RNA sequence: CGGUCCGGCCGGGAACUCAAAGGAGACUGCCAGUGAUAAACUGGAGGAAGGUGGGGAUGACGUCAAGUCAUCAUGGCCCUUACGACCAGGGCUACACACGUGCUACAAUGGCGCAUACAAAGAGAAGCGACCUCGCGAGAGCAAGCGGACCUCAUAAAGUGCGUCGUAGUCCGGAUUGGAGUCUGCAACUCGACUCCAUGAAGUCGGAAUCGCUAGUAAUCGUGGAUCAGAAUGCCACGGUG
RNA sequence: UUCUUCUAAAAAAAA
């Protein structure tokens, strides 16, 4: 009910709720309770420790949150001193995967800044 | 046994082919099964009429293969060295397939 | 990108001129146009200068370039705001 | 331009086509270039003899064109001299064995492209465009026809600003489909730009 | 369209049938899985030397009467103008207007 | 429209219970074209309304509808400057029709679990003189009350 | 012996087959509630045989190809309807009074130049 | 009917679906009423279809000096060591903003997982590409058949049965971004499509206003084709529920 | 019941 650092909910299936760890969806969940040996539709609730000491252990495996966004912002810190492309179109805060960016680019942009 | 295929854009040219097919079959030997009408291709385009800018302005065009089949049970010589030689209208394709 | 098993490409004159480059140790920037070819390590350490469609600009190749291209240092639009 | 191509519209009904042959995808568009190619040639060299239509049809891997014209002494002239020529030069063209055949047009002054030719070449020399098209309207109506409209386009008599006239006698009805309407246009190069020549012809209804 | 337009298509064209052979080869080395890594090297090197306009992508189907890169046709070898001309005229063979 | 007044169109009826008024009120509420999907709805809120009611379902749908069906409605006639909302008797076809659209978009806005539940909680509600639509029935009588000078 | 209809709809044709007997209803080498297991199709298959009351006294052996669940259902009680007109030759008085024997001639209209579907027409902005 | 490896598959049969070709059929033809003894209108009898049975093609004289000299042709004006021609690289894909047309959504008439049922219309030789093996997958290797009612694209999806989720920014929604790849093409950086793992913005039905549709229509769900070496949420067609 | 205004350049044929 506690798995790599984080806190992870009770009430909800065990396959659902390992997708809450940053660095794992719902088919790594499905793989980690697939080895442990454990079924998909069971809540985290009345489950043993034992299992999930087996839980941890099958996670460790893995890249969760901690080494994971610090590997993922270095890769964007890369880019960017690096000069690249796509570190000038990141620290423009613009779309990178060549979008179009004369109309919808407002996840990169946030909302919109009227003219003064 | 042989296999013969007409294919053809005039309707009324391709009926008048394969009727002087199975007549031309007819006289000289026997055995030729019938006239089968094979289904017609309608192969159709649209194309924008306007030269420059008319989006919805177009014309829809279509070319019809009728298409037809005639067959010899058991051919003789003197059926095939006459289909051989005989020659049809143009318009009409046809092919010759043994066995 | 490039599949794999097809190796990666770089344009043949360019291949021969870093050849004589990294043979002879010269330093003066090697100009070109070839804005398609992937970075290979021997490039490190030279000064290429790549076209943009205007002028050759001059790129220093580090260690941290080789599996990208070489156009991704030259970039090609102009922009400095609209206000 | 609002009214479709009289010809077009009526190309299973009562008009036949000016190329009847078949071929498969592979051939067609080359088999379409080459027809154009012999059209343009045979319309570039027969200027002066009235040539109206150029039927294209090509059985057992040989071209045969029929050509369809008013004047076969002038396309001929001694017996067998140039038909060979235009054969030679059509068959190396086409790549493909070739055979010309020539078809006389009874009754020229009933046949909408050879009206279309002959308004052509006397607007070319300068004559009076209605003049012309009154002239054409007479002969066309005397010889038997059910009716004809002619219709002439742009910058008539040398004016600065084009403008489109038009004659009609008899019955031209466009939009029955067994009504054999004989239809086709041309132009004349004139030296204040292009002017536009259409005729309708109809000759009476086609049952069946 | 120009005549340097389809002067280049005539070029191109015949440079994709002079070389068609030896682009074929070398492609056929390239994809195969069965070939050392240095003549597969070899390959895509040599591959750059061969004419660019030698490449059957590099042509675009014009209009065979006025070389029009737009609107084409496959079946006619013509542009959409081109073809509705030439229907409503009579040169195109079982060529008519569809209702359905 | 203009010219003509057209012949109303028949429609089969429901399979279960063979009644026209109930395959009507499947059609109304229908979405997408499932008619699968809302029949299945429609029968089980039928169900539970006969446990909630006691009697059978036929009954039961009619009750609940009478409750929400209107007699007089407004409607805009405009001869003056201003809007004249005339009070008009409505005839039974667009009686049921209004009765039925009323309840299906009442049930269209609760905020229970399935729509099947919201349909038969205002099923209930409806036979028991509750709800936003019956509220919807009596804000359209009070209007047509108010306005009842106009005739 | 066997007496035979044709029934058509949408883009269904369906071949059925009247075999005096028990009742028993076979499509496709299937059973009625295996073959359509909408209970609606179930109805308007039943429809006919169930206005006159010949419901448990013949089989029917049916073979359907093309179109939908309705299509073919519909298709069904066309050749049902067809088959029992000449089986009995004096029910189309009835059937005809039940709008039976009547072909369903509403096609799925062809989409159109210009429209976005067979007669919704793209969204139009003055300014 | 005779046999079966239970598969129209195989001897066979030409009835049926279906495939085309010809013909019949719907014409206010018949009856009653209204009407000016008319034209015509309302109703019913037969009939698959009743008054234009449904859809399409078909656009009068002309209007807007409407649109196209950049499809083409063409009078005149302009350049001819360049306003002509070739090549590489860049741009047509830029981005404080505004508008038009769409796609996917805000969810339980739903999302996910398993099993299962019914289509139509097309394309295919520098092409469509079975079956088998490898890969979680896009796909790769070997490779029959098919110029095609035969073979391939191609197992249609919504539906139905079971299970789970329980009104939550959620097992809704997939944008954005990082890592690893596949295919086409000399060459996917600017600037292609698709796949795997991770990430999960805004969005909880939308102000003033405004658009389409009278029946197999609207709404909704998939499939094919042109263009095309590769590259559609667009366009042109097709069917399912309705 | 209220609902105002659109400056300033056109061309049209002659038996």
């Amino acid at each position: 009910a506690r798995i790599a650092g984080i806190n992870i909910p009770d009430h909800k299936h065990a396959v659902i709720a390992l997708t809450s760890i940053y660095g794992v969806g719902k088919t790594r969940s499905k793989a980690i309770l697939a080895a442990a040996g454990i079924a998909e539709d069971v809540k985290i609730s009345e489950l043993s420790e034992g299992q999930i000491d087996t839980l941890r252990d099958e996670v460790a495996k893995f890249v969760v949150e901690g080494d994971l966004r610090r590997e993922i912002s270095m890769s964007i810190k890369r880019l960017m001193d690096l000069g690249c492309y796509r570190g000038l179109r990141h620290r423009r805060g613009l779309p990178v995967r060549g979008q179009r960016t004369k109309t919808n680019a407002r996840t990169r942009k946030g909302p919109r800044k009227p003219i003064k | 046994r042989i296999r013969i295929r007409l294919k053809a854009f005039d309707h009324r040219l391709i009926d008048q082919a394969t009727a002087e097919i199975v007549e031309t079959a007819k006289r000289t030997g026997a055995q030729v099964r019938g006239p089968i009408p094979l289904p017609t291709r309608k192969e159709r385009f649209t194309v924008l009429i306007s030269p420059h800018v008319n989006k919805d302005a177009r014309d829809q065009y279509e070319i019809r293969t009728h298409l037809r089949l005639v067959d010899i049970v058991e051919p003789t010589e003197k059926t095939v060295d006459a289909l051989m030689r005989l020659d049809l209208a143009a318009g009409v394709d046809v092919q010759i397939s043994l066995g | 990108p490039r599949s794999l098993k097809k190796g990666p490409f770089i344009d043949l004159h360019l291949l021969k001129k870093v050849e004589k480059a990294v043979e002879s140790g010269d330093k003066k920037p090697l100009r070109t146009w070839s804005r398609r070819s992937t970075i290979f390590p021997n490039m490190i350490g030279l000064t290429i200068a790549v076209h943009n469609g205007r002028q050759h600009v001059p790129v220093f190749v580090t260690d941290e370039m080789v599996g990208h291209k070489l156009g991704e240092f030259a970039p090609t639009r102009t922009y400095r705001g609209h206000a | 331009g609002q009214k479709v191509h009289p010809n077009g519209i009526r190309l299973g009904i009562v008009k036949p086509w000016n190329s009847t042959w078949f071929a498969n995808t592979k051939e067609f568009a080359d088999n379409l270039d080459s027809d154009f190619k012999v059209r343009q040639y045979l319309t570039k060299e027969l200027a002066k003899a009235s040539v109206s239509r150029i039927v294209i049809e090509r059985p057992a891997k040989s071209i045969r064109v029929t050509i369809h014209t008013a004047r076969p002494g002038i396309v001929i002239g001694k017996k067998g001299e140039d038909v060979e020529k235009l054969r030679k030069v059509v068959a190396d063209i086409a790549g493909v064995p070739a055979q010309i055949n020539i078809a006389e047009v009874r009754k020229p002054e009933l046949d909408a492209k050879l009206v279309a030719d002959s308004i052509t070449s006397q607007l070319e020399r300068r004559v009076m465009f209605r003049r012309a098209m009154k002239r054409a309207v007479q002969n066309a109506m005397r010889l038997g026809a059910k009716g004809i409209k002619v219709e002439v386009s742009g910058r008539l008599g040398g004016a600065e600003i084009a403008r489109t006239e038009w004659y009609r006698e008899g019955r031209v009805p466009l939009h029955t489909l067994r009504a054999d309407i004989d239809y086709n246009t041309s132009e004349a190069h004139t030296t204040y730009g292009v002017i536009g020549v259409k005729v309708w012809i109809f000759k009476g209804e086609i049952l069946g | 369209a120009k005549q340097s337009m389809k002067a280049r298509e005539v070029k191109r064209v015949a440079l994709a049938d002079k070389y068609f052979a030896k682009r074929a080869e070398l492609k056929a080395i390239i994809s195969d899985v069965n070939a050392s890594d240095e003549d597969r090297w070899n390959a895509v090197l040599k591959l750059q030397t061969l004419p660019r306009d030698s490449s059957p992508s590099r042509q675009r189907n014009r209009c065979r009467q006025t070389g029009r890169p737009h609107g084409f046709l496959r079946k006619f070898g013509l542009s959409r103008i081109k073809v509705r001309e030439a229907a409503m005229r009579g040169e195109i063979p079982g060529l008519k207007k569809a209702s359905w | 429209p203009r010219r003509r007044v057209i012949g109303q169109r028949k429609i089969l009826p429901d399979p279960k219970f063979g009644s026209e008024l109930l395959a009507k009120f499947v059609n109304i509420l229908m979405v997408d074209g499932k008619k699968s999907t809302a029949e299945s709805i429609v029968y089980s809120a039928l169900e539970t309304l006969a446990q909630r009611s006691g009697k059978s379902e036929l009954e039961a749908f009619e009750v609940a509808l009478e409750n929400v069906r209107p007699t007089v409605e407004v409607k805009s006639r405009r001869v003056g400057g201003s809007t004249y909302q005339v009070p008009v008797e409505v005839r039974p076809v667009r009686r049921n029709a209004l009765a039925m659209r009323w309840i299906v978009e009442a049930a269209r806005k609760r905020g229970d679990k399935s729509m099947a539940l919201r349909l038969a909680n205002e099923l209930s509600d409806a036979a028991e003189n509750k709800g936003t639509a019956v509220k919807k029935r009596e804000d359209v009588h009070r209007m047509a009350e108010a306005n009842k000078a106009f005739a | 012996n066997q007496y035979y209809g044709t029934g058509r709809r949408k883009s269904s044709a369906a071949r059925v087959f009247i075999k005096p007997g028990n009742g028993k209803i076979v499509i496709n080498q299937r059973s009625l509630e295996q073959y359509f297991g909408r209970e609606t199709a179930r109805m308007v298959v039943r429809q006919p045989l169930e206005l006159v009351d010949m419901v448990e006294k013949l089989d029917l052996y049916i073979t359907v190809k093309g179109g939908g669940i309705s299509g073919q259902a519909g298709a069904i009680r066309h050749g049902i309807t067809r088959a029992l007109m000449e089986y009995d030759e004096s029910l189309r008085s009835e059937l005809r009074k039940a709008g039976f024997v009547t072909r369903d001639a509403r096609q799925v209209e062809r989409k159109k130049v210009g429209l976005r579907k067979a007669r919704r027409r793209p969204q139009f902005s003055k300014r």
